[PDB]
């Protein structure tokens, strides 16, 4: 409810979430957090064909270069990404998700706090 | 309306921290932490470093040390002040002469721009009653994602962006009505890559960057104002990193002056209505009375409109 102001906690609330994602709809970085979830559900695929399917849609969305919704990770996280997706494992996008939640944590996260939307 | 734009770690946004002294407590207490990242991780860099480029260390003995920063960078824990263990695993670490001859060699990889300045204060933010810098919380370095709008009125809107690639396709929005626009360049880039990317010359993306930002149409009646900040670490450094690393063609000498000049015309020749003009300015966001003499500066040519 209020413990929030950790991070994750922010992020396993159904509330949250959806609650966080509208802040950064306006600040324009929704995209990380899209991104964050999806990587979420795509580890709950068993099936290696479905996976390899949403590897790469996933991909094509997120990691892609101009992407639609191409989130912010360096040079080595990419191609890593890249190569993974050369076989859909679940934890293909792990280290992506990784640096993005980072991204989200320690720099849209405070300003999100201290705003708003979250009083 | 004025658009704080700009390349990848360009200091758009320590800029925007001038905007500000110009930080309650309960802000400062927020950048402890930030300080405590920055540092370890600055380390931690140049330890990686160190086997990327086969950098033999000072003493063995530090491999111990060493690998007991790594373990603090993943186990996540370098957030959190420095353990007495670690204050000084460090500051004995950051005192080896590998370190400093892989430091040395920083232009070879990607190592926190503020990486210096806090390693040279590891005791001096290591203190149990530790606040935060007037600096401390400008020489931060965090990664800005997507568009952070702040306001204020000086002389009787500001606009945040990120630099990297992936960032600018979100740019497009709060491309209406810009009064002004500051260009954030770092002058230290001209021989280094992108984080994107390790293989394009960070000097040169700001160059096709600004190309792009300056004769862009939504700009026609706008104020173009260029920072080619940074202008400190430029100075350290070019009298020993050519600047030809960057301009295979620049004949000159690599000095200061010569040098800004140089980076100065390739920039301003980027421009192309002639019924135009572009103004320049030698900044260094870490330092506030540069930014404020400048930014006052630059605050008229936007009234003198
Ligand atoms: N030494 C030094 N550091 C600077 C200067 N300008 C920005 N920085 C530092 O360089 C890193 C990037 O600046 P930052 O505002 O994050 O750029 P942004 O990439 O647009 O956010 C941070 O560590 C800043 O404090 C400068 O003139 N001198
Ligand atoms: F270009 Al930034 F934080 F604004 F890396
Ligand atoms: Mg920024």
């Amino acid at each position: 409810v209020l413990g929030w102001r950790s991070f994750d906690l922010l992020l396993n609330s159904k509330n949250g979430v959806a609650a966080f994602h509208a802040f950064l709809k306006t600040e324009f970085s929704e995209e990380n957090l899209e991104f964050w979830l999806a990587c979420e559900e795509f580890k709950k695929i068993r099936s290696a064909t479905k996976l390899a399917s949403r590897a790469h849609h996933i991909f094509d969305e997120y990691i892609r270069s101009e992407a639609p919704k191409e989130v912010n990770i360096d040079h080595e996280t990419r191609e890593l990404t890249k190569t993974n997706l050369q076989a859909a494992t679940t934890s293909c996008f792990d280290v992506a998700q990784g640096k993005t939640r980072t991204l989200m944590e320690k720099d849209s996260y405070p300003r999100f706090l201290k705003s708003p939307a979250y009083r | 309306k004025l658009l704080l734009l700009g390349a990848g770690e360009s200091g758009k946004s320590t800029i925007v921290k001038q905007m500000k002294i110009i930080f309650s407590g309960e802000d400062v207490k927020q950048y402890k932490p930030v300080v405590y990242s920055n540092t370890i991780q600055s380390l931690a860099a140049i330890v990686r470093a160190m086997d990327t480029l086969g950098v033999e260390y000072g003493d063995k003995e530090r491999k111990t040390d060493s690998k007991m920063v790594c373990d603090v960078v993943s186990r996540m824990e370098d957030t959190e002040p420095f353990s007495a263990e670690l204050l000084s695993a460090m500051m004995r670490l950051w005192g080896d002469s590998g370190i400093q001859e892989c430091f040395n060699r920083s232009r070879e990889y990607q190592l926190n721009d503020s990486a210096k300045y806090y390693l040279d204060s590891l005791d001096r933010i290591g203190a149990g009653d530790y606040q935060p810098t007037e600096q401390d919380i400008l020489r931060t370095r965090v990664k800005t994602t997507g568009i952070v709008e702040t306001h204020f009125t000086f002389k009787n809107r500001l606009f945040d962006v990120g630099g990297q690639r992936s960032e600018r396709k979100k740019w497009i929005h709060c491309f209406e009505d810009v009064t002004a626009i500051i260009f954030c360049v770092a002058l230290s880039g001209y021989d280094q890559v992108l984080h994107e990317d390790e293989t394009t010359n960070r000097m040169h993306e700001s160059l096709m960057l600004f190309d792009s930002i300056c004769n862009n149409k939504f700009f026609i009646d706008t104020s173009i104002i260029l920072f080619l900040n940074k202008k400190d670490l430029f100075g350290e450094k070019i009298k020993k990193s050519p600047l030809t690393i960057c301009f295979p063609e620049y004949p000159g000498s690599n000095t200061y002056e010569d040098a800004a000049a140089y980076i100065q015309t390739q920039f301003e020749s980027k421009n192309r209505s002639p019924n135009k003009e572009i103004y320049c300015h030698m900044t260094c966001a870490t330092d506030t009375n540069n930014i404020q003499v400048v930014f006052d500066a630059v605050t008229d040519i936007i009234i003198a409109n």
